[PDB]
């Protein structure tokens, strides 16, 4: 997947997966109006990784 | 491929296209690594802002090409895939984390002077060659450039093109973007400094990065194409799926739903 | 089995004929160096 | 098959073994046998 | 090596490092003729003047290099020496006659891309290929210059050097050196009026002079890097031990 | 080894080896004081080898 | 020898060359005497000042020689030494009186065309021919020149060198040199207005010193080349050592032990 | 042995035996610097020698 | 006789025995008469 080319434009609002606006990138947790993306990206979870799967031994 | 060159025969015999059935389109690069299994990048397979989400009755394997068009009638093998693995982690959102699939097909092929799977990354192989300078080689039959003039038909190069390309440096990659990087990326390209340049590029994604062990003379994958800003952009630079990290999983799906 | 890899990494048309495609050698050069 | 030793001495694996010549061995080549 | 380039990878298979244990130092060149067999010149061992008499056990062999400095892991060979052997006649005092000295490995190191023995010569070729005029090969990690005290270089090298060097009729070698000239020796470089120029220098010393026989396309050693006066200077030339004249003594060690 | 560039310089008197003394090369059995090389060389070397034999 | 001449094939076949074993180099020459015994000078084995003091086993004998460097394959022969019997009074240390010294081959030479002992002098062969004016022969492949200039020339000599000198007055040898002459010792030399001149030179010592008697034709050792100054020089002529007197030991250490 | 070349440096005083000083020949005990030395040899004798004990056979 | 052993020294096989004369020899027998 290439950006910065608009392949993949951002919905007028806050952008729900990353993309781009204007010619910037705007990352999965920002709104962007037109030529500028303001937000505080921070999403896809704040609780760290782990591990569990079904691996019972 | 960006700047870059004709492959020559055989060159590269992992290299496999996904195609489309209908319509008929090149889809994405792809690596064999076994008789019955092909390594891919998720994205092609999934993508909702593209309404991707393909079904593996849904593509086509071409193993052993060489022309972008010309049906290699007794040179490429075809196989359908009977099923489809994108890494449970696949963080489209936010930075196309973990970028990483798997295609199982429903017959195993018959190798080749065309037909050859390329190996995975050991250990040793990754922690020696994964390093800021050394030079990784993708080949794939994307778009030749990011834009150009009509006439002709504003890219699509006739037969596999190849770029040798350098491994950047973490902090470099870092600063080059926005997007957050993980640890499970990494990139490669030219620094602006370099008169030299080539990148991947639309249509070379789930490519392999192949490296070439002076240990041993075999062909290791270090990555698949994954992302980047544009195609061979001044100060950008294109991201590869750190195979090595994702090895854990390639081997516990193969090892539960084969052999 | 199917997945062993006994060979993999070895091109038939090249390694396997101690021939090397043009570029070839460009990435032992990358290794071998450190510039 | 016999002989003694390395017979396959002087070959280099990374150059003779492959075809390839480096730069400078045509310098070399041609003071002993030139055209004219 | 003087007036030289960066040798590319794997382009010379038999170069070998002659590095001293403590303090750590390169002392010369040597180059690989059997798995087992390595040679060198005769005073990287034993000269006198300079108090140096080195037990086999003062050294160690970097086999396989093309860094000198950088450790070359899993591609070069350290290995180490089981039994040293000068040259009886060896004479030290007067021009370094019969500089040859032979080091047996403790174990056969195993060829790889980057390392292979060269092929010694023999009656017939080293006829055909010991010609005034026929440029030869010498490749080492010794000194790029001179250095005299105000000439501001680099002196040592990053990389191996390599440099080619036509062989001189044996009157103007005997008419430029001061020094006593044998048929154990045979001296190579350029005429001042040509205008190429180079020359082995400080730290070369045992490095093969190899030439590429056009009959059978296989490197043979002709000389190892023996003596000179100076650094790649107007007309003086560079004196090579004449292997091939001395290839009873290096057999006579082995044969059978 | 390389000559002329004082690395092998030699005492006075008869120089038991080849040296470098001022800035000339002198010869084995030849002998310098500074001032010059003076002298006639030994020789060594131009002696046609041998080996005793007998049964 | 300075002023000399290329010597005939066998005209000397006495003549050995005294040569070390490493380095190889010329040392000094000496005499056949016989069949074992060989006769050379004290200072070419032992002579503190130059270091020299060897040992019977780092020396060669080469007898039957001519050329200088070549290896006469059937001609020469080389023995090595057993024994070197240096005189107990050998005064090194300001007359260099006694310079005088015997080896013993390990094994008899055979003779041949090319090899045969010289005689040495008895009680009045010796009295009738060590007289002022009595030419004698001296020969060696020592220095042609006191120092030789190279390129135009060289210095040391090709094939064995012979020369005649004239036995010279005992006062004239007193007052040619400050080193104290003794009875152990004569000189030879032609006198500055003779105008014909020749001397042994570096490289000659050992040599022999041989006079023929008009008696018997035989060929007797009158001298061995043991000192002097310069090569040459116009005023100082050549000391050798007065072998018949030292006879006594040599005839007695012949005996041995 | 050959002197006035200069074959057999001398050392400067003392000298041991008769060595060659600057050209001039300096006799046992006459000490030598270059300038010529002491002019006064010795040791030295002018009895006839004389045997009048065993030591050989 | 007596002396100490074999007498054939000082006779040259080359010269005195095949009664030859070398160049300069006729040199040292005019030196025992001539010059008084």
């Amino acid at each position: 997947i290439r950006f910065g080319m608009g392949k993949v434009p951002c919905p007028d609002g806050e952008v729900g997966y990353t993309c781009d606006c204007g010619e910037k990138i705007c990352l999965y947790g920002q709104s962007c109006n037109d030529g500028q993306c303001s937000g505080d990206p921070k999403p896809s979870s704040e609780f760290e990784e782990f591990e569990i799967d079904e691996e019972e031994k | 491929i960006v700047e870059g060159s004709d492959a020559e025969i055989g060159m590269s015999p992992w290299q496999v296209m996904l195609f489309r059935k209908s319509p008929q389109e090149l889809l994405c690069g792809a690596s064999l690594i076994s008789d019955r299994w092909v390594l891919t990048a998720a994205h092609c397979l999934l993508y909702p802002p593209w309404d991707k989400n393909f079904i593996e009755n849904d593509l086509l394997v071409r193993i052993g090409k060489h022309s972008r068009t010309r049906y290699e009638r007794n040179i490429e093998k075809i196989s359908m895939l009977e099923k489809i693995y994108i890494h449970p982690r696949y963080n489209w959102r936010e930075n196309l984390d973990r970028d990483i699939a798997l295609m199982k097909l429903k017959k195993p092929v018959a190798f080749s002077d065309y037909i050859h799977p390329v190996c995975l990354p050991d250990r040793e192989t990754a922690a020696s060659l994964l390093q800021a300078g050394y030079k990784g080689r993708v080949t794939g039959w994307g778009n030749l450039k990011e834009t150009w003039t009509a006439n002709v038909g504003k890219g699509q190069p006739s037969v596999l093109q190849v770029v040798n390309l350098p491994i950047v440096e973490r902090p470099v990659c870092k600063d080059s973007t926005r997007i957050r990087i993980t640890d499970n990326m990494f990139c490669a390209g030219y620094k602006p400094d370099e008169g030299k340049r080539g990148d991947a590029c639309e249509g070379d994604s789930g490519g392999p990065f192949v490296m070439k062990s002076p240990f041993n003379n075999r062909w290791y994958q270090m990555g698949i194409v994954s992302w980047g800003e544009g195609c061979d952009r001044d100060g950008k630079y294109g991201f590869y799926t750190h195979v090595f990290r994702l090895k854990k999983w390639i081997q516990k799906v193969i090892d539960q739903f084969g052999e | 089995f199917g997945s062993g890899e006994a060979d993999c990494g070895l091109r038939p048309l090249f390694e396997k004929k101690s021939l090397e495609d043009k570029t070839e050698r460009e990435l032992l050069e990358s290794y071998i160096d450190g510039r």
